[PDB]
């Protein structure tokens, strides 16, 4: 019942892995380890919704059928400049030139 | 005069009887089948005079039910 | 009574 | 090897009382029983040699001679073409050791035409039966020699009268 | 006379009969005397088969002989 | 409808087809009488069958099926194209004849085997209707389509009366068949001594046939000695025709006495002055050339049968008969127990039939070879340089005939020959023997492999042993196909991995549709495509069966990259991949469709 | 920009390959990104679009690689009798070179490299790490090998004693000579087998045959064998210490060969001498290096059964106190297990040697002054053991007993003899009840059948159940018979188990209540079981007599023939030897035999043919 | 316990070393005198990269084993995956 997760900030990508009943303050220590930030200055978004620190995988969504191996969910962050908030960001993927 | 108050004594006893013996294991009709010699059951007749044995009978009538001696029938009962 | 063959 | 006691007794038996044409000098497994020329017939001048390697009332035994012999029951190899071998009345699962003996020395006077073996024995021996042919008496001769000359080697050649 | 005949389950009897009986006869009294049917049997002589068709004498049996009884056989 | 009028007129049943044919036109009457029936039509079952009411009202409706050749059984077999006249005739139904004639039948027309009404009268002998055939303008001479005349075939079947009849209205006593026979040979090869006085009557010349053969010599190989005894007082005939047949006895009747009776007789009059014989270049035979020493014959029968086997093989000269005879002996003291030199007479006779047919039966031979070998190991101990032998000339024979270039091999033989080497390879792999050659083994099969033959359905050497119907191995226990061992040595040899036959097939595909999961584990291992596409789109994963074998078996996910997955793509979508791709990937492409 | 087949120059791309290719193989510190971008030209240089090349490149690399070991040759020849130290880091720095390059060339290996011939035939193409050992494997076989192999031997020449060599120089030079591992087909180890193992061997046989030889010309055999072992286990520990785990074998091979083949004459006079003193150090001594030495134990075993035959003969017979038995029994045991515990002890198991105790053992059993008397001993023996009472014999010993009795048993070749005293023991036990325990006697006839066979003891354990069956039928005729003044046991014996089947011939008269009785006793068996004949035996019927006409009554406990006697007695106070004769049936001596018995307490007086006895009152007794 | 990826655009991918492990070639480009590690690729578009990345958490996952998903390749990237499988021999 793991879920399979993608997250994003301007042009870095992470690939990670997570249970289910993962709480987000659990996600945002593997996303610490991979990138030295403390877990205190993160604002893990989902579409233009920002995630509260007390869900448990459930009520947010991430079902086990949304977030296939072969397709992963997308989740974006955003970090903070030391003054105030900075808004969440991605560029896409280069396209394809005429398929 | 004498007299006797307790006497004891001892006898040996055959089937001075049949007068015969197994044509099968070729054994003595009094005595254990190989089978069983190689560790209680009894010893089967014919409805002939010929009187056979009971394991090597049974062995046999896996395979064929007569006489071995006389290709006719067989009866196993008395 | 193998010669399996024939003229 | 559960039957082992009975055959060695039967063995016994047979050398304290044998009955005729049967000398035993077993090493059964590897029984090189000796078969004799009983007088009155052909040939009957030696006495041969014989083994069996019987592996006893339902497996029948394996008849192999040394001498190599010619008429039409037999294969040149070492074997004999016998019925009471062979799995109506055919190898009743008594009679094992004297009835056999019995039934090779009787089959050696009067060999069966009618299903052969050796093809040319066969018809040599019809050819002699209608009668004078003589090769058959002439093989015969040379090979009761041979057996004559083996047995003053060793043992004691078989007189007409016991 | 009288006349030996080993049966298969090797035992030993005897027989009283003269040198007129024929073969069929000395089978029949084997028969009776055992429990074995004739056509299942086979007198052996001094290696020699004895026919049913004929008698003693033919084959100079004399007294207190012996005969080997034997089953039947083929080619 | 018609099926019934016509197993009518087959059992001839004549009161129900006047009704059925009452209760029908006379337009439509005559297409049941065209029919189709079991190959025949309803004239020609009234013919074959003798019933003569009704074949002459069957030819009142209508006589257009009058000529009409059909199917017809004679002895069991069954004849092609035959008439109803021909038909009539064969049967001995002179009635029959008769009325086909009056209503002008045409007396000259023939099976497809081009024989005639009077040759059919003569096979089983009517000599009445062979009179009324010729009277009505049969030609005597018109032949099947191997040149056997009516006399010829009239000689063959000894029927006297119809062949003096036949000479008597003038036939020709000399013809000869396309394969050289004469009526003279067909006397020989039946003991019509009679009828063989009659053709000499006539002035019939004595001559060889195609094989060789004076009906002189042909009555010495058949056994007839009445004619052998003839015509050795023939002054036609030039001791050397009264030895051949001493040795078809012990060949045929076996009686030793009736060879020593002749090689006597052969013997007396040959020094009765010398002559010298023949020296050669088996037990080293050396026949007896002095009478003296030609006096010690009934001592021993193994001298006999070896000067008798000399003999014929030295005359007759290298021909079926001296092989047959070779393997004879063979087989016989093989059943005999005496293996050893049961074997060795039959190599000679291989080596001498890989001459004259370069056959229907040296597989014939080969096999036997097997059946021995399978009889001798699957209990004296068998040697390893005659199995080596026996596969080195097995291979010698599919190298021949492949190496031709003249004809198209028929895709049945040669699959005989692979199953026999296969056979051969599974029978080697359980025999020990030293290291020295082991080497010359595996090259023997790497050369054999290097032929790349081709077989039933144009398949390969890993394909009949990767295949359950390569298990034809004989009457004998056991040599169960497919088997690891026996592909083992076959993959470490060097065969090809990824041949295709005629459905665009690989040994994975005929593995995976046997269920085998070792040997799909193997083939795997040595390196072919897991995803490799037949003619209907499939691939080898997707021909399994029920899920015992389908799970656990084989994952498919461990042999398979993304290199094979970006390929099914390209080639649904067809994306012309010609020029933008580098050249090696254009083959990895044209492959993993 | 986009991996598509391109045209690309090629000496603009070898200029930018030879530079990074020379730091990889001497292990100089590139940098790490120019390690990544190296990757893509080789791909380039394989895919070009017009004339693919990777032939020059696979070309140009020989080169490069050739130039490179001919340089190393040429700098490690001009060394000046230095030769292994200079070798050594130069096939360091080669190997990792060679693995690494071997990493970067991987495209090319994979696409064009894997198109060579086959595996075998049953200018070659190869990878690139297999051309770069060929290389050192030409710069390796035709130069440096003299000089090479006579350092190492000259290494190992200096293995005795000296000074401490370094280690790790000899050890990788060896082993340098077994990195050829792409070489894997039937053989890949025949370079250093050859080149290595052939001096290297005969260097060490020549050694230790001058060795050997010296130490022999100051040492007896109880020095030689510890000076052996010593030099056997040093050449053992420094064999793993340079050498290739596939020459520990050969080397201790050859080592104990020469040695003690070649001195094997030496050893075989000492153990001959040896083994008949203690020596109890110099056994275990001999035996570990006389065991792998082909063919030497044959002698040593057979010495060893002399010696024990002659230790057993001097006990087996050396008192003869003929009176008792137990003493052979105790003898043969200490023996026995002296033996065996010096064998397990020292020797260490050895069944060759336990085969050779029980062939020495076999034949003092049987000792014999020119039949063997053990048999008898044996049977009496256990007949002694199972006594009624005596001493303070118990019963949970004489188990204990007979479980080491078995032992001595198995040793006996007359096994038929045994079966018959055994019987006779077994009979006279039962038919007279002076057996102690009726479990014991199922106890040793268990023993007996487990270690002789089921056919071999099939009679007495025949008897055992008749006299439970006898025990049975008493009951059951006791319940029949009541549906006769003289109290009744009986026992039902078998015909062919009880081995006194002596044939009767005497016909003696029956007493008269014994007709009544022996009438109701055959009746009733009869209906209880049918199809038996029942003889009976008057010479083991032992009846009483209780008289009270003297002064003092008395209990006879006597066979029949005095109850006839009296009975006949019992209707005239005189009776004569005629009528004594007509009384009964049965040959004379007998009779005159119990007359006598009669007389020798003289219950009888007598006042021959027609001697006339009568009733003695004047005789008394307990 | 991860490895940075860089494709041709500017995109940075990180995936795990045992997943990255699964293609030769990065096992190579590790395994030698390189070895946060970036394995800077300059010949690989964003769209085909972020796609093998994706293929690597697939045969490290279902490896032993159900109803395996097929895995989703769009028409319009099949040439380059194709020509990138062979450079990586993934
Ligand atoms: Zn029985
Ligand atoms: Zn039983
Ligand atoms: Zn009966």
């Amino acid at each position: 019942m793991d879920v399979f997760l993608m997250i994003r900030r301007h042009k870095t990508t992470i690939f990670t892995d997570a249970k289910e009943s993962s709480t987000v303050f659990e996600l945002k220590r593997i996303v610490e380890g991979i990138l030295k930030r403390p877990p205190d200055e993160q604002r893990l978004y989902k579409d233009d919704q920002l995630l509260d620190d007390g869900k448990t995988l459930g009520e947010c969504g991430f079902t086990s059928q949304t977030a296939r191996p072969q397709a992963p969910a997308t989740v974006g962050l955003a970090f903070r400049a030391d003054d105030t908030f900075e808004a969440l960001c991605i560029e896409p993927f280069s396209s394809p030139p005429e398929l | 005069r004498f007299e006797v108050k307790k006497w004891n004594a001892v006898a040996l006893w055959a089937w001075d009887i049949v007068v015969d013996n197994c044509a099968i294991c070729r054994n003595h009709i009094m005595d254990l089948c190989i089978e069983c010699q190689a560790n209680e059951c009894t010893v089967a007749w014919g409805v002939c005079n010929h009187a056979f044995h009971f394991h090597c009978i049974s062995r046999w009538l896996k395979t064929r039910q007569v006489c071995p001696l006389d290709n006719r029938e067989w009866e196993f009962q008395k | 009574c193998l010669g399996s063959v024939n003229p | 090897t559960s039957s082992q006691k009975a055959l060695m007794l039967e063995l016994k038996s047979l050398q304290e009382e044998p009955v005729e044409g049967f000398r035993i000098t077993l090493v059964l497994y590897n029984w090189e029983v000796a078969i004799f020329g009983p007088p009155n017939t052909l040939y009957e001048g030696g006495y041969f040699k014989a083994h069996i390697k019987f592996p006893y009332p339902y497996s029948p035994p394996t008849f192999r001679f040394l001498t190599k012999m010619w008429h039409p029951n037999i294969y040149e190899n070492g074997d004999v073409c016998i019925s009471i071998l062979h799995p109506s009345e055919r190898w009743n699962p008594t009679q094992n050791v004297r009835t056999i003996l019995l039934s090779v020395i009787s089959l050696l006077n009067e060999p069966n035409t009618f299903s052969p073996a050796n093809v040319d024995a066969s018809v040599m021996f019809r050819k002699w039966r209608d009668s004078k042919d003589k090769e058959y008496a002439e093989i015969i001769r040379k090979q009761v020699s041979a057996t004559k000359a083996e047995a003053e080697k060793d043992g004691v050649k078989v007189p007409t009268t016991l | 006379m009288q006349i030996f005949v080993k049966t298969l389950t090797g035992k030993t009897i005897t027989l009283e009969v003269e040198p007129s009986d024929t073969i069929e006869n000395v089978k029949a009294k084997i028969q009776d005397k055992e429990g074995i049917p004739p056509d299942q049997q086979r007198l052996i002589f001094a290696g020699k088969q004895l026919e049913d068709g004929r008698t003693l004498s033919d084959y100079n049996i004399q007294k207190e002989s012996t005969l080997h009884l034997v089953l039947r056989l083929r080619g | 409808l018609k099926t019934a009028v016509f197993n009518a007129a087959r059992d001839g049943k004549l009161r129900l087809l006047t009704k059925l044919l009452a209760s029908k036109s006379k337009e439509e009457v005559s297409s049941l009488i065209s029919e189709k029936t079991n190959g025949a039509t309803p004239l020609l079952m009234a013919a074959r069958y003798g019933h003569l009411d009704m074949v002459e009202f069957l030819l009142e409706q209508c006589s257009a099926s009058i000529e009409v050749g059909g199917s017809v059984n004679f002895d069991g077999e069954t004849i092609e194209g035959a008439p109803p006249l021909w038909a009539a005739s064969a049967a001995g139904h002179l009635k029959v004849v008769q009325s086909l004639l009056n209503h002008g039948a045409s007396v000259n027309n023939t099976t497809l085997t081009n024989s005639t009404p009077l040759r059919a009268a003569c096979f089983d002998g009517h000599l009445e209707i062979v009179k009324y055939l010729v009277e009505h303008k049969a030609d005597l001479e018109v032949s099947n389509r191997h040149g056997h005349t009516c006399l010829m075939i009239s000689c063959y079947k000894g029927h006297k009366e119809i062949a003096q009849y036949l000479l008597e209205k003038g036939a020709d006593v000399n013809r000869k068949s396309v394969k050289g026979n004469t009526a003279l040979h067909d006397c020989a090869e039946s003991g019509s001594l009679d009828i063989m006085k009659m053709l000499l009557m006539y002035c019939a010349k004595m001559e060889k046939d195609g094989y060789g053969m004076t009906p002189l010599l042909s009555a010495s190989v058949t056994g007839h000695t009445n004619i052998v005894d003839f015509l050795t007082h023939h002054a036609q005939t030039s001791i050397n025709a009264l030895e051949l047949l001493g040795a078809t006895f012990v060949d045929k009747k076996r009686d030793l006495l009736g060879a020593l009776k002749y090689w006597k007789k052969a013997m007396n009059m040959r020094y009765s002055n010398i002559i010298s014989k023949p020296v050669p270049q088996y037990d080293y035979a050396k026949e007896v050339n002095s009478a003296e020493e030609l006096e010690g014959l009934i001592a021993d029968p193994d001298e006999m049968r070896m000067q008798a086997l000399l003999i014929r093989e030295r005359i007759l000269g290298p021909h079926p008969d001296t092989s047959y005879y070779i393997r004879y002996r063979g087989a016989v003291y093989a059943d005999s127990g005496n293996f050893k030199r049961c074997i060795n007479l039959w190599k000679y006779a291989l080596d001498m039939q890989q001459s004259n047919l370069d056959s229907p039966m040296t597989a014939s031979s080969l096999l036997s070879f097997a059946e021995l070998f399978s009889f001798m190991l699957q209990d004296t101990t068998v040697t390893f340089d005659d199995l080596m032998g026996i596969l080195c000339k097995s291979v010698l024979e599919i190298e021949r005939a492949i190496k031709q270039t003249q004809c198209p091999a028929d895709p049945l033989q040669l699959n005989k020959a692979l199953s026999i080497i296969l056979h051969l390879i599974c029978l080697l792999e359980k025999v020990p023997c030293t290291l020295e050659q082991d080497h010359f083994k595996k090259q023997t099969i790497y050369r054999f492999l290097k032929l790349h033959p081709r077989g039933k359905n144009n398949f390969s050497p890993l394909h009949l042993a990767v295949d359950k119907n390569t298990t034809c191995v004989g009457r004998y226990p056991v040599c169960k196909f497919p088997s690891l061992q026996v592909t083992a040595i076959l993959i470490e040899c060097g065969a090809d991995v990824n041949v295709r036959d005629s459905d665009d097939n690989s040994p994975l595909h005929i593995a995976a549709l046997n269920n085998h999961p070792d040997i799909m584990n193997l083939l795997i291992k040595s390196g072919a495509h897991f995803d490799a596409t037949n003619l209907h789109k499939q691939t080898a994963s997707d021909l399994l069966d029920e899920k015992e074998i389908a799970k656990n078996l084989i994952q498919p996910i461990n042999h398979t990259t993304l290199q094979c997955l970006a390929a099914r793509v390209i080639v649904n979508h067809r994306i012309y991949y010609k020029g933008h791709i580098p050249e090696k990937l254009e083959t990895f492409v044209s492959l993993h469709r | 920009m986009s991996l598509k087949p391109r045209v690309v120059d090629f000496d603009e791309t070898w200029n930018k390959l030879l530079t990074t290719i020379k730091a990889v193989v001497m292990l100089e510190y590139v940098e790490r990104a120019t390690w990544n971008d190296r990757f893509s030209d080789i791909y380039a240089l394989c895919v070009a679009y017009p004339e693919p090349l990777g032939e020059r490149l696979y070309t140009e690399t020989k080169i490069f690689l050739e130039n490179h070991v001919r340089h190393l040759h040429k700098r490690v020849l001009e060394s000046e009798e230095q030769v292994l130290v200079m070798y050594h880091r130069y096939w360091e720095e080669y190997s990792k070179g060679a693995d690494y390059m071997d990493c970067l060339y991987r495209y090319l290996n994979t696409q064009f490299i894997k198109k060579n011939k086959l595996t075998e035939a049953d200018e070659p193409l190869m990878e690139i790490g297999e051309l770069a050992l060929d290389m050192w494997r030409k710069l390796m076989v035709e130069p440096l090998q003299a000089i090479l192999i006579r350092m190492l031997l000259r290494e190992i020449k200096n293995d005795r004693g000296g000074e401490d060599p370094n280690q790790k120089v000899i050890h990788g030079v060896i082993n340098s000579f077994v990195h050829v591992e792409q070489y894997k087909k039937k053989f890949p180890l025949k370079f250093y087998q050859e080149i290595f193992e052939s001096p290297f061997l005969t260097e060490t046989g020549e050694y230790y045959k001058q060795e050997a030889s010296n130490l022999l010309q100051e040492s007896n055999c109880s020095q030689y064998m510890e000076k052996v072992l010593g030099r056997l286990k040093d050449e053992e520990i420094r064999c793993r210490k340079y050498l290739h785990p596939s020459s520990y074998t050969k080397v201790i091979h050859e080592c104990q060969q020469r040695m003690v083949a070649d001195h094997l004459q030496f050893l075989h006079a000492e153990c001959h001498n040896i083994i008949r003193q203690e020596k109890k150090n110099d056994m275990a001594n001999m035996y570990v290096l006389l065991r792998a030495v082909s063919t030497g134990l044959p002698h040593m075993i057979q010495e060893l059964q002399n010696h024990i035959h002659d230790e057993g003969l001097r006990a087996t017979s050396n008192l003869t106190q003929e009176n008792m038995p137990t003493l052979f029994v105790e003898s043969v045991l200490e023996v026995h297990g002296k033996f065996v515990q010096l064998i397990n002890t020292v020797l260490n198991g050895d069944q060759h040697f336990m085969s050779a105790l029980d062939k020495a053992l076999t034949s003092v059993v049987n000792y014999r002054e020119p039949v063997c008397k053990a048999p008898e001993l044996l049977a009496k023996y256990c007949d002694n053991l199972l006594k009624k009472s005596a001493k303070g014999m118990t019963e949970n010993e004489v188990e204990d007993r007979l479980t080491s009795f078995i032992t001595v048993f198995k040793y006996i070749d007359d096994k038929d003899v045994f079966q018959k005293f055994y019987a006779r023991m077994l009979a006279k036990r039962l038919i007279h009840g002076l057996s102690m325990s009726m479990d014991s006697e199922e106890a040793m006839i268990n023993k007996l059948k487990q270690a002789c066979g089921y056919e071999f003891t099939s009679k007495l354990h025949r008897m055992y159940t008749d006299m439970s069956v006898s025990a049975d039928l008493n009951n059951k005729f006791n319940n029949f018979i009541k549906n006769l003044g003289i109290s009744f046991q009986i026992y039902v014996l078998q015909a062919g188990a009880w081995p006194l089947t002596q044939a009767p011939s005497s016909t003696f008269a029956i007493p008269q209540e014994l007709e009544k009785s022996v009438q109701m006793f055959e009746l009733f068996y009869s209906q209880h079981f049918s199809g038996r004949k029942l003889t009976w035996l008057h010479y083991l019927c032992t009846g009483e007599v209780k008289m009270n006409y003297l002064g003092k009554p008395y209990v006879a406990m006597v066979t029949t023939y005095q109850m006839a006697v009296l009975l006949a007695f019992n209707n005239s106070e005189t009776v004569s030897y005629k009528e004594l004769q007509d009384s009964t049936q049965m040959n004379e001596k007998e009779l005159t035999k119990t007359i006598k018995s009669l007389l020798d307490v003289k219950m009888i007086n007598h006042d021959d043919a027609e001697s006339s006895f009568s009733l003695n009152m004047n005789f008394s007794s307990k | 316990m991860y490895v940075k990826l860089i494709s041709s655009d500017g995109h940075e991918f990180i995936v795990k070393r045992e997943h990255a492990l699964t293609s030769g070639t990065i096992k190579a480009m590790l395994s030698g005198p390189g070895q946060t590690n970036e394995v800077n690729f300059r010949e690989i578009p964003s769209h085909v990269l972020s796609k093998v990345c994706m293929y690597f958490t697939y045969k490290v996952r279902y490896t032993n084993s159900t109803e395996i998903p097929e895995f989703p390749i769009a028409p319009e990237i099949a040439l380059e995956l194709l020509m990138a499988a062979n450079f990586l021999d993934c």
